[PDB]
């Protein structure tokens, strides 16, 4: 850790910036990585000019390690500090700007993740024509007067007395005499720096304030009256326009000085000097002059109270994040169009997966910074992005641009003005070419897509699309009819009849509700005004007819009463918000449903496990569980003594049926911690018989991993193969692990 | 609510919208029931307000005008845009709105317009609200200002009207006239044609929720005696209101608990607790719920049980806080936010705790207070500050007496000790420090003082004397004096004599401009030490050379240790030639028992109650 400011990867930049080192360029990358984490975000002061200096002058280099510091630097700054981007927004709109004419090469152009925070010159300026104005009567007098008896004072405390005659072997300086009757070539020097400093701020030109209560002149506390006195003025804070100022001054100061220095050695005809170095190189010596000329600026100033100065509450008048996501679609449109018109009848490919990447993308937390940002415009952007999105991918693609457009889909749960844009006519198009996935398994499709369309993808995608668990959006116009043929067509065909590779059609639609054989067509043509999926008799009617279904939906087989068993569960999921509460003998018997099936389809030995990838999580119900988790204990206990002699076959067997075993354990300890805790309510008040009865299974539980060693083995591989985890012990409301929250509840009777 | 003028531009608009809504209130008078009449009497049923426009004199016109001005004006400069959005049925265009319903009386009357067909925004009810507010307001004003209908000093009438407080006063119920004139009215706003926008909604935060700072916090303790070094003890705390309330354990030896290592304490109104920083971990609660601290000190390990479920963070882990020195023991703590209420439950009976057999019992644990026969006693934050105690260990306090008295005396005591602070300290303190330390052609003895640099002045310095009850820590001071509480004590018969008078807790001098001379240097005559030899209610400590009628005669016995007031940031102004409210402290262990009864309000207390106070050295100790 530095103790004011660093000077080390100033000089790393000065020494990357040129070529004369030779393979040496590794042995400074680890001081910088090493340097980086020692220096705070608050030892930044001067640096980010320079750096957005730097990019402005130069986009695009032959110093690929400069993004690779930029990353780390940006991934490491995520702290809980949460720094404002103050000025690290111009360079990132700058390379974004300029990072569509790089082409593809290396991965340097792939983590664009920390794009937009995760949400010499020896005459600066000329004064050959400036003229000062007249506006100075009082002020300059006073400043003079005061640099006088400073000056007068110093000399005093040096031993130099006023006098008549000078005279350097005596000590005696004639010059006290007041401002009035000072020589002429004392007074122009004393003015030059003073005159320099007000044409240099009046030549780039900023407001002047003349406030009458910044009156301070005369505030704090020999011959012809000379009385000089010393004040303290350098322990009042100052703004920072007016230090950003004194910084502007300073380097002009500088610059000058160094434009004199250069004079002076091509005057000289030869010489050098190691003083031609920036501010953020300076070392400690010159340090503390640059700080006392900066107070001595900033007491200057403070007197006489001069201080010199530089919408609509929306994203687009004033605020810069706005203006970026603004910025962002405009160009994401503009390559949509462009990609749209050329490709559709070398980098572009690269720029635009680079765009997609970072324009789809921008923070982790998209849900809160969509709420906090913007509320109109949001919809129609999200809603054009999905419509691009949809339209690129019906081409072919070439890249996996999957988690991309999932992460994009599930913002959409997490109201929007449809009524304003309906961009909902190309997926209603696509419902419609997709009304029977079943059935429609030929060409009707363009350009006879064998894996473009026709695959899983679209079916994992419709997930994500469509999700309305928290609150509707749609327009409620075609969506409540799209989602009656659905439930109709499904209700025609009781099994699947998929195509090749595409066994997990159940998880196709999240939104299996009402009003979100039939004679809907029927309905539709006499009312073409109230749509019959208003009235609640026809969503009653639906569930009394189907409630036989599942009543008697009973098989021993493996995989088609296993996919039939999934799709009678996705198309009656338990979701029904149309007031769950008033139908309490309709939610009684779906509950006493949902948790009778599962100990139907345990009932069988089920010595194959993978058939559900994840299965949906009263007296009878609980003592059913028990008998149940004893008899697959006793099971249990049985192939360990089977197992404890009679040595089997080689270790792949063995590590097969521990893998079978751990599956069977996650799958049923999943359902156990579901249940755990309505056993626990229901056994904490006068209910001895739950506690009794999950005795014996938690001794069992004991008794089984009190020895074990190739179920502890195989549980990392189970863990690791298995890298969906539901991690459901923090809701209170590898999927389980052997100790959890539920093993401690259970533990604790 | 008079914020800006309402510009000359929208002139015919707003005299069109004037006359056609003038026009609809005398309409609707003619068909409330009443009749006209040439005089002014109720019993003949007759009102001068139903008089149509050829026949109204000049004053009502011109008051019907000027209101309408001032109502469009307020609802223009509100904030809301209030432009022209559809043009009003009326010599511009026909929409069939006027002839839609018509009715018949005694005289003429025109077909009027209601569409109520529209949705009744919340910014409809906003602008009633605000024009209801705005005529209480005018109303309260109209009364103060000629004091009709109440009386203070002349009590002209009895019966005042409620109509004093816009708000509380005033009831629905008695107003419902004219809230139905004014839903009336802007029902027909929005027939007419014109959208509004209400500011007081999830668009735009317009309203705040909170207002607050760090101040009135109180932690209440236990006693430094009961800390406890083994053992499992179980606790209950019953949270009333939700907010701010940081239970946890406290290790004894203003500060906001859990800011660093010293005392652990959790919270779920933000579900996180605090030790050294922010971890998220647990859950909220709810009204009636307990947290259930628990203690270990076998294994050093912390858990929270809330309602007898146990609390997991994000990592799973069910020990809140691990490898901690077990210290001098740790003790309750409980923190109240502001209008909180929370209530303790140290186990006192098995049968008090609520969540004790649910997990208590099967673990071993036992109350925190089952062994001791005698009350509990606990401590809480005092809010009166104190001058009790004297800086030892500070942030930027280095004292170090120094003695040079001996031969060279160049300022009689020659002490120096750096009081001075650093960087970032300004928050208006109070200094004071302890003292270990007739005769003829005299002036004064005790010859001492506090040396300062009067020579920047940040915020004007004051100086003075300090009295013994000092309870007014401020950041805002020296503006009032708190009063000038005078005493004319007297026959008061005819003659006012011996009328002397008293003095406040302020006894320090302004000092803001001594004399218009500006003298350098620091060293100009700054609160010399100065006693008269006889005691007559004068003390000379004064720190200008001229007198500016600042005698402050008062009684006797109100010496005591130094004390000055001063305000800077890091000047190293104060040298030698705090107070505090984290102090615990405790009420009171006997509290009597009062009985009120109603017709009477008659107050019992028959138990008489007793307790001394201190007799240290020095003849002054009451603590």
């Amino acid at each position: 850790c530095g103790q004011l400011r660093p000077s080390m990867m100033q000089h790393l930049l000065r020494r990357l910036v040129f070529d004369v080192p030779l393979l040496n360029e590794h042995a400074k990358m680890p001081l910088k990585l090493l340097t980086n984490h020692y220096e705070r975000c608050w030892k930044y002061y001067c640096l980010p000019g320079g750096w957005g200096n730097f990019g402005a002058a130069s986009e695009e280099e032959l110093h690929l390690s400069r993004k690779l510091f930029w990353g780390i630097f940006d991934a490491l700054s995520q702290k809980k500090y949460e720094q404002e981007l103050f000025k690290l927004a111009l360079p990132c709109l700058s390379a974004v700007a300029g990072a569509l004419p790089p082409d593809y090469m290396e991965s340097n152009y792939v983590s664009m993740m920390e794009k937009q925070s995760s949400m010499f010159n020896p005459q600066p300026v000329d004064t050959s024509n400036i003229t000062i104005p007249e506006k100075l009567e009082y002020f300059i007098n006073k400043y003079a007067e005061h640099s006088h008896d400073k000056w007068s004072m110093d000399k005093l405390a040096n031993g130099w007395i006023y006098g008549e005659i000078y005279s350097d072997s005596s000590k005696i300086q004639p010059l006290m005499k007041p401002y009035k009757l000072l020589s002429e070539k004392e007074k122009e020097i004393y003015r030059w720096p003073i005159k320099e400093s007000l044409k240099t701020m009046l030549a780039w030109g900023w407001r002047i304030e003349r406030t009458r209560e910044g009156d301070s002149m005369a505030l704090y506390n020999a011959a012809h009256g000379y009385s000089p006195r010393a004040i303290d003025m350098s322990n009042v804070t100052l703004s920072r326009d007016l230090h950003a100022m004194a910084e502007m001054m300073a380097e002009n100061y500088h610059n000058i000085w160094a434009k004199k220095k250069k004079l002076e050695l091509e005057s000289k005809g030869g010489g050098n000097h190691p003083l031609l170095v920036p501010y953020d190189t300076l070392t400690a010596k010159e340090k503390a002059k640059d700080r006392e000329k900066a107070q001595d600026i900033f007491k200057f100033l403070q007197i006489s109270g001069y201080v010199v100065s530089r919408l609509s509450a929306a994203s687009r008048p004033l605020c810069t994040g706005g203006h970026a996501s603004n910025k962002e679609k405009e160009m994401v449109t503009s390559l949509f169009c462009k990609l749209g018109v050329l490709v559709r009848h070398l980098g572009q490919t690269l720029d635009a997966r680079t765009v997609m990447k970072t324009g789809l993308d921008s923070v982790k937390s998209a849900l809160r910074a969509f709420l906090d940002n913007a509320a109109e415009d949001l919809e129609k952007t999200m809603e054009n992005l999905k419509q691009g999105q949809f339209t690129h991918t019906r081409s072919q693609p070439k890249g996996v641009t999957q988690i991309i457009n999932y992460t994009t889909v599930a913002l959409l749960p997490m109201l929007d003005k449809h009524n304003v844009y309906s961009i909902y006519n190309t997926r209603s198009s696509r419902e419609r070419a997709a009304l029977s996935l079943p059935a429609n398994v030929e060409d009707v499709c363009p350009n006879i897509p064998s894996l473009e369309k026709l695959m899983t993808e679209i079916i994992e995608l419709a997930e994500s699309g469509i999700r309305y668990t928290q609150m509707p959006y749609m327009m409620e116009v075609v969506l409540p009819m799209l989602c009656s043929y659905m439930s109709r067509w499904w209700e025609h065909g009781p099994e699947n009849h998929p195509e090749r590779a595409e066994m997990c059609c159940t998880a196709l639609n999240s939104e299996h509700m009402n009003t979100l054989k039939i004679i809907y067509n029927n309905l539709g043509i006499d009312e073409g005004f109230s749509q019959p999926i208003i009235n609640k008799v026809k969503p009653q009617l639906l569930k009394t007819h189907f409630l036989p279904l599942m009543e008697k939906l009973k098989k021993k087989a493996a995989m088609v009463v296993s996919e039939e068993d999934h799709l009678k569960a996705e198309a009656r999921g338990d979701m029904s918000e149309a007031e769950l509460l008033i139908l309490d003998e309709f939610t009684t018997l779906a509950r006493d449903l949902y948790a009778f099936y599962p100990l139907l389809i345990r009932f069988v030995d089920y010595n194959r496990a993978k058939w559900l990838k994840e299965p949906n999580p009263y007296w009878s119900k609980s003592h059913n569980f028990k008998r149940e988790e004893q008899n697959f204990v006793v099971q249990n206990e049985i192939n360990n003594m089977s197992f404890l002699i009679t040595d089997t076959k080689s270790k792949m067997s063995k590590a097969a049926i521990s893998d079978q075993e751990r599956k069977k354990m996650k799958r049923k300890g999943d359902r156990y911690s579901m249940q755990t805790s309505l056993i626990v309510a229901a056994l904490k008040r006068l209910l001895p018989i739950g506690l009794n009865i999950c005795a014996p299974g938690d001794q069992e539980l004991i008794a089984l991993a009190k020895n074990r060693f190739s179920l502890k083995d195989t549980e990392e591989e189970v863990r690791d193969i298995i890298r969906s985890n539901i991690h459901l012990q923090g809701k209170l409301e590898l999927g389980i692990a052997n100790v959890l929250f539920h093993l401690e509840q259970k533990s604790k009777y | 609510t008079s914020q800006i003028v309402l510009p000359p531009h929208l002139e015919r608009i707003r005299e069109r919208l004037a006359e056609n809504i003038h026009e609809l209130w005398v309409m609707n008078k003619i068909e409330l029931g009443w009749q006209y009449g040439p005089v002014r009497d109720d019993n003949k049923r007759q009102h001068p307000c139903l008089v149509e426009f050829c026949k109204l004199p000049e004053q009502e016109r011109n008051y019907n005008l000027q209101m309408s001005l001032e109502t469009l004006k307020t609802l223009l400069a509100l904030g809301c845009h209030v432009g022209i959005a559809d043009e009003h049925a009326e010599e511009k265009v026909k929409k069939m709105k006027l002839p839609k319903n018509y009715q018949l009386t005694s005289g003429y009357k025109p077909a009027p317009m209601d569409l109520s067909f529209i949705k009744l925004t919340p910014s409809q009810e906003a602008m009633v609200d605000k024009l209801a507010e705005n005529a209480h307001n005018v109303w309260a004003r109209d009364r103060i200002r000629q004091g009709w209908t109440y009386g203070i000093q002349q009590d002209v009438k009895n019966r005042r009207n409620p109509r004093l407080v816009p708000y509380t006063l005033l009831d629905d119920r008695t107003k419902k006239s004219n809230k139905d004139s004014l839903r009336e009215a802007v029902r027909t706003l929005l027939g007419y044609g014109y959208h509004l926008e209400a500011p007081d909604q999830d668009h735009a935060s317009r309203a705040e929720v909170c207002s607050g700072t760090g101040e009135r916090f109180r932690i209440f303790r236990a006693e430094k005696t009961y800390a406890v070094k083994a053992g499992r003890w179980y606790f209950e705390f019953e949270a009333v209101t939700a907010g701010d309330m940081r239970v946890g354990w406290s290790r004894p030896g203003d500060l906001e608990l859990g800011s660093d290592d010293r005392a652990f304490a959790f919270d779920g109104f933000k579900a996180q607790r605090w030790h050294q920083g922010n971890e998220h971990y647990g859950r909220s609660w709810q009204a009636g719920d307990v947290v259930g601290c628990m203690v270990d000190m076998n294994e050093h390990t912390m858990m929270f049980t809330l309602n007898g479920e146990i609390l997991l963070d994000d990592s799973g882990s069910e020990l809140a806080f691990k490898d901690f020195d077990v210290g001098d023991g740790f003790i309750p703590v409980c923190s109240l936010g502001v209008a909180q209420v929370g209530r303790m439950n140290f186990g006192k009976d098995v049968s008090t705790l609520k969540y004790f057999t649910i997990c208590g019992l099967q673990e071993g644990y036992e109350p925190f207070a089952v062994n001791t026969n005698r009350d509990i006693t606990m401590w809480l934050s005092k809010r009166l500050p104190q001058f009790l105690q004297v800086p030892s260990n500070h942030e930027h306090i280095e004292v170090t007496r120094i003695d040079g008295t001996i031969d060279s005396s160049p300022c009689l005591k020659v002490t120096q000790k750096s009081f001075g602070s650093q960087n970032n300290n300004t928050d208006i303190m109070f200094y004071r420090l302890s003292m270990p330390i007739e005769y003829l052609m005299q002036t004064s003895t005790y010859y001492y003082s506090v040396r300062i640099f009067p020579g920047q002045e940040p915020a004007n310095v004051w100086v003075g004397w300090i009295t013994s009850d000092f309870h007014q820590y401020d950041t805002g001071f020296d503006l009032d004096r708190v009063r000038t509480v005078t005493v004319t004590l007297g026959d008061e018969k005819g003659k006012v004599h011996e009328s002397i008078k008293r003095s406040n807790c302020y006894m320090v001098c302004a000092g803001e401009s001594m004399s218009p001379g500006q003298g350098r240097n620091n060293s100009n005559g700054l609160e010399i030490g100065c006693v008269v030899d006889a005691a007559s209610g004068l003390l000379t400590f004064i720190a200008n050379g001229k007198e500016l009628s600042t005698y402050y005669q008062v009684e006797p016995s109100t010496k005591l240790f130094p004390a000055v007031f001063a305000q800077a940031t890091s000047p190293n102004v104060f040298q030698f030639e705090v107070l505090w409210s984290r102090m615990p402290n405790q009420f009171l262990k006997v509290d009597v028992s009062r009985i009120s009864e109603r017709q009477g309000w008659l107050v019992q207390c028959l138990d008489p109650l007793q307790f001394m106070s201190l007799h240290i050295p020095e003849e002054n100790r009451s603590v």
